[PDB]
RNA sequence: ACUCGUGAGAGACUGCCGGGGUCAACUCGGAGGAAGGUGGGGAUGACGUCAAGUCAUCAUGCCCCUUAUGUCCAGGGCUUCACACAUGCUACAAUGGCCGGUACAAAGGGCUGCGAUGCCGUGAGGUGGAGCGAAUCCUUUCAAAGCCGGUCUCAGUUCGGAUCGGGGUCUGCAACUCGACCCCGUGAAGUCGGAGUCGCUAGUAAUCGCAGAUCAGCAACGCUGCGGUGAAUACGUUCCCG
């Protein structure tokens, strides 16, 4: 189906078809759909309008989801990047920030590796 | 590393603790007054070869047993080393305590004896040879004690490096738990720098 | 090994039906010693096997087990400085747990999307001469008179 | 165990959180053993020695 | 009918036998009824530190701690009997808790 | 009065046998909900069956120590114990299937320097 | 009347038989017996080698500083990082992830410490604090895999959890470098793997938990031990290493 702006899975339960959506995971997922009061293991092809609508009212009026996340992020990103502390250089680097190992993991900030 | 402390290793069949007593509250200090006082008799008294230290303790009394070839000098005929060691003992804070002096029937035949004895005729001038010599004869001189090996380790004589010689004669069963092993060591001072002395002592198996 | 012949255990029968077979399957078909769920996989996959055939599946194990049970097998050594396969008869204990083990390790192997109805459908293949068994048999016995002329060394 | 480190250890610290161990016998601010306050050498050279209640060898 | 608890809880058990054979000596010669010593768990403290300083640690050794625990339920607290009980002097070894 | 205790790895079960039915009861509950697998279920039948005594003998069991196959190791080793001590006459049976002599193997000494038992890390020459 | 636990004693000594054996050691088979031919595992390292490792556990000869290379805090760094090697953890997905219901362990720690019941928190934890120097009180009735029910139909996935940001708790005088834990979003990478290489022959391999400990918190997936489910094969020394 299709819900803020998002493809809703062919067939795939509603608690992973509204964890697709970017402001949601799986335990908002459960906690959304507790209560609305719908049942979990109901498939998509028998989904109605209805209840699409009103929980997309839901979530519009309780929780901010998609590009306006991206915004807040990135606009946090970019501020306290400026304001130019610890994480701030860490971030310009490309590094890790939580002080692990990267002796040699943090290769997932490292992207791909590549031989010196 | 060569060997275990026999000691150690037969500590559980054939020998008994020195120091006997339990504790779960104030173990460490219990511990630490103890290893301190030790330390502070092995200091004070080098005349005297102490053979064995033994102490138990029931709540605040404690009595320490001393072991030593001659008394003479270790008690005074006026008591001032007593003296002195009890003023040691209550600048410690060892509360009431009660010591007790035992003269060994067999110098020889005790491995702490034997050990201090050579660690000072090789300290003063005595060489290796002629010491290791009259302190083998000396042990095989008893009838009850069967197989002697003494060993020592370091620069020999002055020389620029080091030398482990040891001699034998007897029977050691060291890998035998039912041996009655008799471990002891010390360190001798030199010139030249420290040699230690290992010695082993063989009297006799129990059967139960 | 060198000291002689080691002793072998007793296994136990299977007491649901009474083969053996189903126990060293079991034991084979094991993944990190979880018996109760490896038999119990064990016990689905044969009942939905019999199921899809209509016949007897002791009848049908024992039917995959001669089918696919091997009599020579091929052995390597290195002489004169160069590699050579020689082959060598093998006892039927030895080739029935050959023929049960190659069985499962092929089972893991499709794509039937299950393989707890794999196991079952490579069982059918085994029996009706359709199965990664019987195309291993294929190629072991192509290899085995591909060399039978170096049986002379006999080790 | 510089004995200047060791003494100031010994005082009281302006903070609790200031306080370690240091084993009696040699200072030795690592492995270490609460119940006997001994380090690793000093509670095995004890043990060989028979000058500890207790400590012996285990095997089962 | 009051119970009071002798324990014997100590280390050895040659010298804790020698404890419980005391004790139960002096019920018998006083006059009351006692179950003995019955079995009790023994706690036991294994240690392990390494036997060699800087590395080598593949080889090492292990420790003991065989602590002895004695039950001496009384039956018939008489009084001559406890102070019979307190006046006995015991070796270094025992611990004796009077509960 | 007859008892018997089973010998497996450091797991301990104690049973109480009656002349009455064949009925199971296994810390209140029978067999059947009692630890469902029919590996153990046939196992628990089978020294019965085997002494062709079958449904003869009442059992109340308790259970402790170890885990699932040390207790059901256990009692098969207490009932195997206790038809003995009731019967003796089958005794020479029951040794040839093997079946009076107990197994006493355990977890093994784990030992300094080793992962866990045995068991060595990786080996690099390098 | 049994385990439960811990004392004493008994029980494996080729004890007995047949055959080979120099009538000698010894071996195979057989009965009894729980074990059969050191029943299983540990502690237990002969003379010596590598001038092997440790003057930063300790002790020490020599040389060196002594107004400094000594002491104390005017904070910080031991954890920095374009890259490699070594040993682990978690997986790469259905013998699975998740959700609900549900049964079995051993041993061990606790004084300026363990911490119940109760109330508030998603949860770190906060108030309060019984019982304990401890078979008793707390470590939950010590469980996890284990059994039943429901989903996923094989997707970079309901696998997989990092990275970063937003919000708190805990130790503490004070958490930026440089802690841990709790909550959210974050969705990259990777589909059993190159030669070569490791460990394992019975509770073993493999897999799932607990605890000693240093500590005030904590890089705790570690070392050590305590457990749970539990295999396969050995045709024999020709080849590789000792
Ligand atoms: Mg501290
Ligand atoms: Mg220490
Ligand atoms: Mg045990
Ligand atoms: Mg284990
Ligand atoms: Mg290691
Ligand atoms: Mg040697
Ligand atoms: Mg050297
Ligand atoms: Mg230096
Ligand atoms: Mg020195
Ligand atoms: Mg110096
Ligand atoms: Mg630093
Ligand atoms: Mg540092
Ligand atoms: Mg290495
Ligand atoms: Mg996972
Ligand atoms: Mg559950
Ligand atoms: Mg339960
Ligand atoms: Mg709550
Ligand atoms: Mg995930
Ligand atoms: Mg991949
Ligand atoms: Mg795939
Ligand atoms: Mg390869
Ligand atoms: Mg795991
Ligand atoms: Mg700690
Ligand atoms: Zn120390």
């Amino acid at each position: 189906a299709r819900l803020v702006g998002v493809d809703l899975p062919r067939d795939k339960r509603m608690e992973i078809a509204l964890t697709y959506i970017y402001g949601i995971g799986r335990t908002r997922s459960n906690e959304i759909l507790a209560a609305t009061g719908i049942d979990k293991n109901m498939r998509t092809k028998d989904l109605t309008d209805d209840q699409v609508t009103v929980l997309r009212d839901y979530i519009e009026g309780n929780l901010k989801v998609e590009g306006d996340l991206r915004r807040e992020v990135q606009a946090d990103i970019r501020r306290k990047i400026e304001i130019g502390c610890y994480q701030g250089l860490r971030h310009r680097r490309g590094l890790p920030v939580r002080g692990q190992r990267t002796k040699t993991n943090a290769r997932t900030r490292k992207g791909p590796k590549r031989t010196i | 590393g060569q060997k275990i402390n026999p000691h150690g290793f037969r500590l559980g069949i054939t020998t008994e603790w020195k120091s006997r007593w339990y504790a779960d509250k104030q173990y460490k200090d219990y511990v630490k007054e103890d290893v301190a006082i030790r330390k502070l008799l092995a200091t004070g008294l080098e005349r005297a070869g102490i053979a064995d230290v033994e102490i138990e303790r029931t709540r605040d009394r404690v009595r320490v047993d001393i072991h030593t070839a001659r008394p003479g000098i270790v008690i005074g005929r006026r008591g001032t080393e007593a003296d002195r060691i009890r003023a040691d003992l209550e600048k410690l804070t060892g509360k009431q305590v009660q010591l007790n002096i035992l003269e060994v029937k067999n110098p020889e035949s005790q491995a702490q004896l034997v050990a201090q004895g050579v660690a000072e005729q090789l300290s003063n001038r005595v060489a290796f040879r002629r010491a290791m010599r009259k302190a083998i004869q000396s042990a095989m001189r008893q009838p009850n004690v069967k197989g002697i090996r003494v060993q020592c380790s370091g620069r020999l004589g002055g020389a620029e490096m080091s030398r482990s010689e040891f001699y034998r004669e007897g029977r050691v069963p060291l890998h035998t738990l039912r041996a009655d092993i008799d471990y002891g060591l010390y360190e001798a001072k030199t010139t030249f720098g420290r040699i230690g002395v290992k010695v082993w002592i063989y009297k006799g198996d129990i059967v139960g | 090994p060198r000291k002689g012949p080691a002793p072998k255990r007793p296994l136990v029968n299977d007491p649901v039906y009474g083969s053996q077979l189903v126990t060293q399957l079991v034991n084979k078909v094991l993944l990190e010693g979880k018996k109760s769920l490896a038999e119990r996989i064990v016990y689905g996959a044969l009942e939905q096997a019999r199921e899809k055939t209509g016949t007897d599946p002791v009848v049908t194990l024992k039917r995959a087990l001669d089918n696919v049970k091997p009599a020579l097998e091929v052995r390597s050594r290195r002489v004169g400085g160069a590699t050579y396969q020689v082959p060598v008869e093998v006892r039927p204990d030895r080739s029935t747990t050959l023929a049960l083990r190659w069985l499962v390790n092929f089972s893991r192997q499709r794509r039937e999307k299950t393989m707890v109805e794999r196991l079952a459908n490579e069982i059918l293949d085994a029996s009706n001469g359709l199965g990664a068994s019987v195309k291993r048999r294929e190629d072991t016995h192509k290899m085995a008179e591909a060399n039978r002329a170096f049986a002379h060394y006999r080790w | 165990a510089k004995k200047a480190l060791v003494h100031k250890a010994n005082k009281k610290p302006k903070f609790a959180v200031r306080a370690y161990t240091r084993c009696n016998k040699c200072g030795r601010p690592h492995s270490v053993y609460r119940k006997f306050g001994l380090c690793r050498i000093c509670l095995r050279e004890m043990a060989h020695a028979g000058e500890l209640p207790g400590v012996q060898k285990s095997s089962w | 009918g009051q119970k009071i608890r002798i324990r014997l809880k100590a280390y050895d058990h040659e010298a804790i036998d020698a404890s419980a054979r005391k004790i139960v000596e002096t019920v018998t010669r006083t006059g009351a009824s006692v179950v003995g010593p019955v079995p009790l768990p023994t706690e036991k403290n294994v240690y392990c530190v390494i036997r060699s300083p800087h590395k080598y640690k593949d080889s090492r050794e292990h420790f003991e701690m065989r602590t002895h625990k004695r039950l001496i339920d009384i039956l018939d607290p008489t009084p001559k009997t406890v102070d019979a009980l307190m006046r006995i002097d015991l070796p270094a070894s025992v611990d004796v808790n009077i509960q | 009065p007859i008892q018997t205790v089973g010998r497996r790895k450091e797991a301990v079960v104690r049973v109480r046998l009656v002349p009455g039915t064949g009925q199971f009861n296994l810390d209140g509950r029978t067999l059947e909900n009692y630890f469902p697998n029919k590996v153990h279920q046939q196992l628990i039948k089978a020294p019965l069956v085997t002494v062709d005594r079958v449904d003869q003998f009442d059992i109340y069991a308790h259970l402790d120590g170890g885990g699932p196959s040390g207790q059901a190791g256990a009692l098969r080793l207490a009932i195997a114990r206790a038809l003995i001590l009731v019967q003796p006459e089958d005794r020479p049976a029951l040794k040839k299937a093997g079946f009076l002599t107990r197994d006493p193997r355990a977890i093994e000494r784990k030992k300094y320097g080793l992962k866990k038992a045995r068991k060595a890390p990786q080996y690099s020459k390098r």
